[PDB]
């Protein structure tokens, strides 16, 4: 093996049995993980593995948690990783922190996707989101940069005034409704700053990958 | 652009209706399936624009409509609770 | 009069397919013909 790979198999055996010296194993092999996340990165394969271990129900939050805030790309991350993280999340058996954290996560690595098309086609899936009043500023920052022209169906227009009578002209349904209106006038008359988008996952070397990612 | 359009609209009702079979089956009155209870509302939907709702029978499972109404799909009227009508997703 | 209303039928067809799937709670990424078929949605069919 090598370091990183006996605790990405000792992640996919799932939760073991009582815990005699069980939580210093996992405990070990969670450091190994953030160890090589914050020196390095992690490829692409073991993203796309602990990503979808951490939003399944295997583990409890603190782990998810962890994971989660430990999936810092070496190079790139691969779409069908995040439809699957997506298909996880519709799965129902995620916490809702884990879901905001993850939300937050898919903002953050927006730029180190290699693809984004497959995840423009859950456009309806992530904007069904926006019933959840917790996960609506998240939900709203992450449509504000994956809608395109397409996306600006008279449904979601409708719906999106609807919900801004609710709750109020907000900041980011603001942002995302002035998006609507940049794309589709005739639907409807009425990017950047969003409360808590605070980069969690901002190491060093991810960086200088976003600064080398503006050319 | 009519055939593709045509081609698509086929191919997703046979899906949806094979994920319906798979994942909201009847129990074993006389109940209709999910099914057709989806035909019926897209039917007055646009067969009658001005009242496109439809009156709910015995033959309506009541889980169905419970759950036509939960995911947005079905919406009840304002004062006549025997009546259900279609989200109107085109507009 | 049936390519408007059949566009305007099968954008129906589409969002109740997907409220459905959302319903069920249904780990569509495990079901592959369930998967490429969640794809194809969100297509705009006045294209």
């Amino acid at each position: 093996m090598d370091a990183l790979q006996m605790a990405v198999g000792y992640f996919e055996k799932g939760p073991i049995k009582a815990s005699q010296n069980k939580d210093k194993t996992l405990e070990k092999h969670l450091k190994t993980v953030e160890n090589v996340a914050w020196k390095n990165g992690l490829a692409s394969e073991e993203i796309d593995i602990l990503l979808n271990i951490a939003l399944s129900g295997k583990f409890g939050n603190a782990v998810n948690t962890r994971i989660l805030k430990c999936m810092i790309p070496a190079t790139v991350i691969s779409e069908d990783s995040v439809v699957k993280a997506v298909s996880w999340l519709c799965v129902g058996k995620c916490s809702g922190s884990t879901k905001v954290l993850f939300y937050r996560w898919l903002v953050a690595m927006f730029d180190f996707i290699d693809r984004k098309e497959q995840i423009n086609l859950l456009y309806g899936f992530f904007f069904a989101s926006l019933q959840d009043d917790a996960l609506c500023p998240y939900v709203c920052h992450l449509l504000y940069l994956l809608t395109k022209k397409e996306n600006v169906k008279p449904f979601r227009v409708r719906k999106l005034l609807d919900l801004q009578a609710k709750m109020g002209m907000q900041p980011h349904l603001q942002a995302l409704l002035s998006l609507y209106k940049f794309f589709a006038p005739a639907l409807i008359s009425v990017k950047i700053y969003f409360k808590n988008s605070e980069n969690l996952w901002k190491t060093a070397l991810l960086a200088v990958k976003q600064r080398n990612r503006s050319p | 652009k009519m055939l593709n359009i045509k081609e698509y609209k086929e191919k997703l009702l046979s899906t949806l209706g094979e994920f319906l079979e798979d994942h909201f089956p009847l129990p074993d009155v006389n109940l209709i399936t999910l099914h057709e209870m989806l035909e019926i509302l897209i039917n007055r939907l646009f067969d009658v624009p001005h009242d496109p709702y439809v009156k709910i029978s015995d033959s309506f499972w009541p889980p169905y409509v419970e759950l036509l109404l939960r995911n947005g799909i079905a919406l009840r009227h304002p004062e006549d609770p025997t009546r259900i009508r279609l989200e109107a997703f085109h507009q | 009069q049936n390519l408007q209303m059949e566009i305007k039928i099968t954008t129906v067809i589409q969002h109740v397919f997907q409220n459905l799937i959302l319903g069920s709670k249904v780990n569509w990424a495990e079901d592959p013909a369930l998967k490429e078929i969640v794809l194809q949605l969100e297509k705009n069919v006045d294209m």
